[PDB]
């Protein structure tokens, strides 16, 4: 999956190697790279499938951007920054952490000065340090004057073509991402339709379509990383999670210049090049189209899991109590479902 | 519609603070 | 359970005796028999637990009823009159059929008249067939006029305010059941408050309250089964019934003059007694009190029984066919909850 | 609702035909 690395232009080498790529359990194949005036290209768009857009110039003024320009411009305002002796960033949702007290998460948010992010990762690197960072954070006026020019300069009219085409909802939120090298974001899904614009480094992009949810165990709705895979990527535990082992991916490297479609309930697991240097992501999410008027069945494997997380919630609220809801699903199902 | 409810997506993301950018 | 057998006024012994009883695998208590006017009955009733009221006249004019003064009077209508060649008359909606293709009931419906009914039952026996018949035809106006006048006579008085106490809706139906010596009907639960007034022979009634649905294993809601245990009493099959091995029942004997309240949702397993000529009853059936304005937590266990049939009946009809419930909910908990 | 539609109780039971007396 993700073929041959392609070759730079000037005879630069290969932008990345075999040796950069962590080891996991599944096969894959790779993921279309393509124009965006391929018809093909609109053709996966339009039906839910990812594909690479090379030539988009989606945030072609963001290319200039490194550490040093964003430190000078974006201003004084707050950054989260997650902090974690590992290298997997799996997401947890914060308000979902009462529901789960046993929970303890392995990666801490901190908010702090762009500055302060910085120095930090700068000492890190003095030391030899193992701890990693990754920053996560929405952009918004704040950010100082050069950037918020750099941002109107983005491929507006590209992007807005495609939320009207594809009948989307509002442009929700434009999510900075500032990664270590080797940094992992765990296997998870997003509600929402994704333009995942790589800006600074390398990030390899493993997909899993939502007809694999048999396969990847998303924690309960109720626990503070729903939407994220339960399985261990580098320890898989095939007695809790038989059908890992049926798991098939779709994956690609994208570079800078380089926009990911990645379709609302599609699996993602991301991660930066090993020994590529930090890179930096800004993607664009989207509300999804409206629920159609007419349904058609047989239904899509998203809309089965829409109706499951939609039980999961429901349950809750009706038994008043979380907890209760997986207690309550075992009784329904035994010796008279399984 | 019972089947509309169901199906009803939600909107949630791995993000702590949502925001438009204007 | 069910204690000591009554003995019979005048001296006439005991009504029945521990051979006419089945035998099973689970351990019984008693059903409490108390007089309508006793305190701890209305507690009962109140509290929707199962008690045998042995005064109430509930069925007085009734009591005269045999298939000799029900030919001559309970005019030309049709009854329906299940048959079967095994004692166990499984309940089944014959709606729900189209959902089950491959469902083959043991017993069978057929249309007849009442003399029809008893010429049939007076063959059986004189060339000693092994075919039983149990009749179970909802009364309505069509009875010839004593039988009106007989229906007429039932204490309405009593009941009427038993009604009004409990907050019930109305009487939906009252359904007269009159079968063979042996006759089985499987363990089941309603949907309604149940008055169940014996007039001829005995019934051994065993109930189960609603807290054992885990132990007694229902058929999905769409088959044609539903409410009714899909476990054979007589030959249990524990490897896919488990918890079957840890059901407790209460169980009574009741006879002529005797009234069981079967509250709504509790599992009922009722008998006519071995070699004790043929039975009859007439049940009083009362949609259940409104659900509460203000839901108390924790549910009790009969409103998680409401929510487990609608979560049911919701999925049915999101999936447009009731066949894929089952591999929607094994999906949900495989690996999530279990 | 939400709760209040889940524990909503149905109304069925083992008889064919149903139907009041008058
Ligand atoms: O880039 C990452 O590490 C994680 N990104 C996402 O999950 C996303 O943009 O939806
Ligand atoms: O009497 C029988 O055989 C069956 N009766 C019932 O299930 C009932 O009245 O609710
Ligand atoms: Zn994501
Ligand atoms: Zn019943």
């Amino acid at each position: 999956g993700s073929g041959e690395p392609r070759e730079e232009a000037g005879a630069l080498g290969p932008a990345w190697d075999e040796s950069q790529l962590r080891s996991y359990s599944f096969p894959t194949r790779p993921i279309p790279r393509l124009s965006q005036s391929d018809p093909r290209a609109e053709e996966l768009i339009e039906n839910e499938e990812p594909v690479v857009l090379t030539d988009t110039n989606l945030v072609y003024p963001a290319l200039k951007w490194d550490l040093e320009y964003l430190q000078e411009n974006i201003g004084n305002g707050d950054f989260s920054v997650y902090s974690a002796s590992t290298h997997k960033f799996l997401y947890y949702d914060e308000k979902k952490m009462a529901n789960f007290q046993n929970f303890k998460p392995r990666s801490n948010r901190e908010e702090m000065k762009f500055h302060e992010f910085v120095e930090k990762l700068q000492d890190i690197q003095q030391r030899g340090g193992e701890e990693r960072l990754y920053l996560q954070q929405t952009l918004n006026d704040t950010v100082g004057r050069k950037i918020v020019m750099d941002f109107l300069g983005f491929n507006w009219n590209w992007i807005n073509k495609q939320q009207g085409k594809r009948g989307w909802g509002q442009l929700t939120s434009n999510l900075l991402l500032i990664g270590m090298e080797g940094n992992v974001t765990p296997a998870h899904y997003d509600e929402q339709q994704n333009f995942f614009a790589q800006i600074k480094g390398y990030k390899r992009c493993i997909l899993f379509p939502p007809d694999q949810f048999e396969c990847l165990y998303p924690y309960p709705v109720h626990h503070p990383c729903d939407r994220q895979s339960q399985v261990d990527f580098d320890n898989p535990d095939y007695e809790r999670f038989p059908n890992f082992q049926n798991v098939v991916g779709y994956e690609t490297v994208v570079g800078p210049g380089d926009v990911l479609y990645i379709p609302m309930y599609w699996w993602h697991h991301i991660e930066s090049l090993l020994n590529g240097g930090i890179t930096i992501t800004v993607n664009f999410w989207y509300k999804g189209a409206p629920t159609p008027k007419r349904i058609e069945y047989p239904l899509k494997a998203h809309q089965k899991v829409a109706i499951m997380r939609n039980i999961e919630k429901m349950l809750g609220e009706a038994l008043g109590n979380p907890q209760e809801v997986g207690p309550l699903l075992n009784t329904m199902i035994k010796g008279r479902y399984n | 519609d019972i089947a509309a409810l169901l199906i009803a997506a939600g909107a949630d993301v791995n993000a702590h603070a949502k925001g438009a950018f204007f």
